[PDB]
């Protein structure tokens, strides 16, 4: 390989970062506890409004993938992942 | 005192109502992991 993109920064000494900042405008929406919470629901929204076609199934697996720890969730989340990668 | 003192006592019934409602909606804690934390971070915690 001889190509790459999308790496993060340290910005060593205290208080620094480019002045090309505001890249995010402000909107509003249901309050979520955390990020993983939002992504989870954002997929559920995507389900139902979609047919039992193919794209559906991915969402689905995606859903199990997002689930947080458990005897249940782990095993299935693990399958969901395995499946998804093997989906390529 | 000497005069009669009695109890129509309307309020309990609504009290009992509300309680009766909150009792069947337990509501506990959850402890989700975190945006960066590995999935099985809470189970330990919650486990206890």
């Amino acid at each position: 390989m001889a190509e790459v993109v999308d790496l993060a920064t340290g910005e060593k000494q205290v208080l620094n970062d480019i002045r090309g900042r505001y890249e995010c405008y402000t909107d509003v929406g249901p309050s979520f506890q955390s990020m993983k919470q939002q992504n989870r629901a954002e997929i559920l929204e995507l389900l139902g409004k979609t047919p039992q076609g193919t794209p559906e199934y991915q969402l689905l697996l995606l859903q199990y993938f997002t689930l947080l720890d458990g005897k249940g969730v782990e095993m299935m989340r693990d399958y969901a992942n395995k499946q998804l990668i093997q989906m390529g | 005192t000497l005069q009669y003192r009695g109890q129509f006592d309307v309020v309990r019934p609504v009290v009992r109502k509300l309680v009766s409602e909150m009792r069947q909606n337990p509501i506990d804690v959850l402890y989700r992991p975190k945006d960066g934390a590995r999935p099985d971070a809470a189970d330990v915690l919650m486990g206890m």
